[PDB]
């Protein structure tokens, strides 16, 4: 209940997912349904229960600070669709209309 | 009228062999995207592996910062899309930062003021995006380099107190041997948050985040300019608002580049890929001991014992090498004051004028020790020291 | 296509006794794929050239009597969400079509070391999100037992390829049942080891805290063997558990009399079908006739499995997928002229409806003002779901109940009904949340469609699971049926 066009478009922005106003409405409901679906957890008594971040009870897993030469430039760019001068080429025009 | 509240968000580059969460070497050549691997490139299916030294050093600098070292400390994800941050999230620390509630004493036009450092956590540096044409070139060579964020309690109250802060901080970190801390190299970066609140009331005026402060001297420039900038606003009329401003090195003014629509949502949440850290006593000791005599107590030792002035004790404890050099040449046979005056200026002015900052691979305590005695009671006096010094410094060892 | 139905165990010996040349073992496989997959459609990228080359290498090793490896000359299929060096890994998504990994995943590393032969990659739901593999951007795999039915999600391709006799063993990933459910639907043996048992380095992430690689075979025994070849800690995976004892075959073949088996009443709840319920009840009887002691117990928080699971999984997903921007690899939108577009256009055009749904939910569950109300909450619920197990394990060796509430469903039946599609993860999600090890073996058929029986064990107690799993298998299985289809 109550999932405005605004919120929908705010999350899309927060997710870098292009959404047309014709998908917005649709997504507003879906989200709402899923949320109402998610609402089920509220019927679980979690008072004073610690969140579970990791299921495995490990500790201090560190790596010795010893370098390992990296892969060739070629290898690092081999799968990039856009590259220039040994780098990843990307747009950047800063206009509050495309950004 | 107003007390100007300002805080400093400072990042430091720990100089370790490999990266923070990747075995990639922390030091790179000139060839772009050559110092990387699948992890740094955020290829699908890669996982982070914590650099042990990065932590030890991180908590070594945190202690020297008079902070409380966390017993339980885990990393979290800072999610944000940006060309130099390939995973779309930076592994850092939200709650449980390795270090909390510290402080450092500073001397400003008046007396001692103890500014508190709220926290100190570990992050991974991002890549560098060069702006060519209407496009952008990305180089993940630097990406993943271990960093430590140091946020100051909003205690510092003036564009000068800020300077005094950065220096004392830079100074102390420098002593831990965990970073070259040079702003002209990027191994020490600083951002400032400033806002004014007219006395009597609790409300604030506008609040801005100053970006592009690249030198100790520069943060002050922008800070005090900004101070005056929103000083007018508050009086003249001013429209309260949360904003971010870029400092123009040339003009000396800050430029508004964006107005916050609210508080940036970084969806912070515990990195599941990295098992939690449990820093025990034994561990805290190992790194506790590995700390020398920091600038303050090192200066107070230059006060009564070896009764030296004030200006003296400040510039000699400016760096560890400088200070060690001084004490190494003091025992050799150089009269206290002699070297002090010889270091304060003369050598310091020689280093600055020749950029010979590598005070180590040049003239040495063994070498410099002599020149002091030669003048002290050997040959005659001063003036001969004019050139005998530069020569003796840039090479040679005695004559 | 002759040894296309032999188990990994037998086929293993057939090679050691030089009764068959590795190169032909492969000839058979591809012969099988060529004839059966066109209808099943479980395979994506095929690595025939390389496969043939390796087998040729093996024949030599065969003659030279130097056959090393726990899976020497054994054909293998790998879920396309598991990185294979030089082999196109797409995660069955437009976003990664044509993507050629530049590094080797740790499980593949180990497998090659055991001299297994890489035949190809299996089809799956787009980015492990889905319960019918129907979300694949390339093809919809079908259930060998009923071509009008789905294989399961998300590792549907792995369960189907094994059931369809295209390979003796295959790998899958389980985050909420993506290995066990497809297993149950295709009536084959699926196993999601304890969290931390099998490295995750090389596994395209979906839910870092729930993800886990596992094996799928046609019988309990072979499944154990494979899990031995992939288990073990790894410096490339910080979460990988430092448990050396990776032998799971030792206690197989031993009786289970006196074995305390807990039957969660909530597992035979209202969401369970009648036929599925019956099958498992007769299963319970069988477990009794074998000596095992089965008594009812309660896993109260079970009902909160699916909800909390999605919030958590989605959330993490809204973080693990964010690296897909088409900058360093993957789908790069062409219609982008700004930097914002490049991200928003590559991402939208590359991901499918379901993946974007998870992301939206997740991104939301984490966003400011809702984080505590959804993510944090779900995390606290997860704690409950584990305690349930904790308590139960205080008096029981293992837990039993159905794997899926119902038999496999029809293709396109729930493809446009995400909510009901979800309900199917009722009995699986709890395990991933608790991080325990689960296993599914067939225990029945309703209208030809197989029913799954699941065994939930204590962390790193996979050997026991295989012990009880093998026993039951002796009283029932579908060994003789795969051969007929
Ligand atoms: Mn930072
Ligand atoms: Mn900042």
């Amino acid at each position: 209940t109550k999932v405005t066009r605004e919120e929908v478009e705010h999350i899309a922005n927060l997710a870098r997912l292009q959404i047309s106003p014709e998908e917005t409405e649709e997504m507003a409901n879906t989200l709402e349904s899923i949320l109402d679906f998610a609402k089920q957890n509220d019927s679980a008594d979690t008072e004073g229960v610690e969140p579970t971040y990791h299921v495995l009870d490990l500790q201090n897993v560190l790596r010795e600070d010893k370098a390992i030469k990296g892969i060739p430039q070629e290898l690092a760019l081999k799968n990039a669709k856009e590259t220039e001068d040994g780098q990843f080429k990307v747009p950047t025009i800063m206009n509050e209309e495309d950004a | 009228h107003f007390e100007t509240v300002i805080g400093l968000e400072v990042h430091v580059e720990l100089k370790t062999d490999s990266k923070m969460f990747s075995p990639s070497p922390a030091h790179f050549g000139a060839e772009p995207n050559s110092n990387t691997n699948v992890i740094d490139l955020a290829y699908p299916g890669v996982l982070p592996v914590v650099n042990k030294r990065a932590v030890d050093w991180a908590m070594r600098a945190a202690m020297a910062l008079n902070m409380e070292i966390a017993t339980e400390s885990k990393f979290d994800r800072k999610n944000y899309f940006y060309p130099d941050n390939p995973k779309a999230y930076q592994i850092s620390q939200f709650d449980q930062p390795i270090g909390e509630n510290g402080y450092i004493d500073i001397e400003v036009d008046g007396e001692t003021k103890r500014i508190g450092i709220t926290r100190l956590h570990m992050e991974e540096d991002a890549g560098k995006s060069t702006h060519k044409g209407e496009y952008s070139l990305v180089d993940l060579n630097r990406q993943g380099t271990p960093l430590i964020e140091i946020v100051s309690e909003p205690d510092i109250r003036s564009p000068k107190e800020a300077y005094a802060y950065l220096e004392k901080l830079r100074s102390i970190i420098q002593y831990t041997g965990v970073s070259d801390v040079k702003m002209e190299e990027g191994s020490l970066r600083c951002d400032a948050n400033i806002s004014l609140r007219p006395y009597g009331q609790e409300k604030f005026g506008t609040k801005a985040e100053l970006k592009n402060l690249n030198s100790f001297n520069y943060v002050r420039k922008g800070l005090e300019y900004e101070e005056k900038r929103q000083e007018e606003e508050l009086l003249n009329g001013g429209e309260i608002g949360q904003e971010t401003r870029r400092f123009d090195e040339s003009t000396g003014k800050t430029i508004l580049m964006r107005v916050k629509e609210g508080s940036d949502d970084y969806r912070y949440f515990p990195e599941p890929d990295i098992v939690p850290l449990y820093i025990d006593d034994a561990w805290k000791e190992r790194v506790r001991q590995t700390i020398p005599e920091l600038p303050d107590e090192r200066k107070a030792k230059y006060v009564n014992e070896l009764g030296l002035p004030a200006y003296d004790a400040h510039v000699l404890t400016l760096t560890k090498e400088m200070s060690d050099f001084f004490e190494s040449t003091i025992e050799h046979g150089a009269d206290v004051k002699l070297t002090s005056n010889w270091l304060m200026g003369g050598v310091n002015e020689y280093l600055n004028k020749n950029q010979v900052e590598l005070l180590d691979t040049k003239l040495t305590p063994e070498n410099l020790a002599g020149m002091i005695k030669l003048i002290e009671d050997g040959t005659m006096s001063s003036k001969i020291a004019k050139k005998v010094f530069p020569e003796l410094a840039a090479k040679g060892g005695n004559a | 296509m002759s040894i296309r139905y032999e188990s990994v165990e037998n086929l293993l010996t057939l090679i050691k006794d030089k009764k068959i040349k590795p190169s032909d073992v492969v000839k058979d496989i591809y012969d099988a794929i060529e004839e059966t997959d066109p209808t099943i459609k479980s395979f994506l990228a095929l690595d025939k050239e390389n496969a043939i080359k390796k087998a040729q290498e093996l024949d030599e090793l065969q003659a030279k009597d130097q056959m090393d490896g726990k899976l020497f000359g054994i054909p293998m299929g790998i879920k396309d969400n598991i990185i294979t060096n030089g082999l196109e890994t797409t995660c069955a998504s437009k976003m990664l079509e044509g993507f050629v990994p530049i590094y080797e995943s740790t499980v593949m590393e180990k497998l090659h070391k055991e001299n297994a032969v890489l035949i190809g990659k299996l089809n799956m739901d787009e980015f492990a999100m889905g319960g019918s593999t129907e979300t694949s951007y390339f093809k919809k795999t079908v259930n060998p037992f009923d071509h009008k039915a789905v294989p399961g999600g998300s590792s549907g391709g792995s369960a189907a390829a094994v059931a369809a006799g295209l390979v003796p063993l295959s790998l899958g990933s389980d985050t909420g049942g993506s290995i066990r459910q497809p297993a149950a639907y295709c009536g084959v043996v699926g196993m999601k080891p304890t969290y931390g048992r099998v490295s995750r380095f090389g596994l395209v992430a979906f839910a870092s805290s729930l993800d886990q690689i596992g094996p799928l075979t046609r019988n309990v025994k072979d499944n154990a063997i494979v899990l031995e070849a992939i288990s073990g800690a790894d410096v490339n995976d910080s979460t990988s558990a430092p448990v050396d004892d990776v032998d799971f075959t030792s206690e197989i073949g031993k009786d289970i009399k006196g074995l305390k088996v807990a039957l969660p009443k909530e597992y035979l709840g209202e969401g369970v079908a009648d036929d599925v319920k019956e099958a498992v009840q007769n299963a319970v009887e069988t477990l009794k006739s074998l000596g095992a002691v089965v008594e009812e117990v309660s896993l109260p928080n079970t009902k909160f499995g699916i909800p909390s699971y999605y919030v958590i999984a989605s959330s993490e997903a809204s973080s693990n997928l964010s690296r897909f921007d088409g900058i360093r690899y993957g789908y790069h939108s062409k219609e982008a002229h700004s930097l914002e577009e490049l991200y928003k256009m590559s991402r939208s055009e590359g991901f499918g409806k379901e993946v974007k749904r998870r992301i939206f939910l997740g991104t939301f569950a984490l966003s400011s003002g809702y984080y505590d109300a959804y993510y944090k909450k779900s995390q606290k619920v997860r704690t409950l779901i584990k305690n349930d197990f904790d308590k139960v394990f205080e008096n029981y060796d293992v837990v039993v109940g159905p794997t899926a509430p119902t038999t496999a469903f029809n293709l396109g039946e729930e493809i446009d009904d995400p909510l009901t599609m979800y309900a199917n993860d009722l009995l699986t999600t709890p395990v991933n949340l608790a991080g325990l090890p689960g296993i599914s073996v067939p225990c029945g058929q309703s209208n030809g469609r197989p029913i799954g029986l699941q065994f939930i064990g204590k962390p790193f107690d996979e050997k026991t699971l295989y012990r009880v799993a093998y026993q039951y298998e002796t009283q029932y299985n579908l060994h003789d049926v795969y051969e007929k289809l």
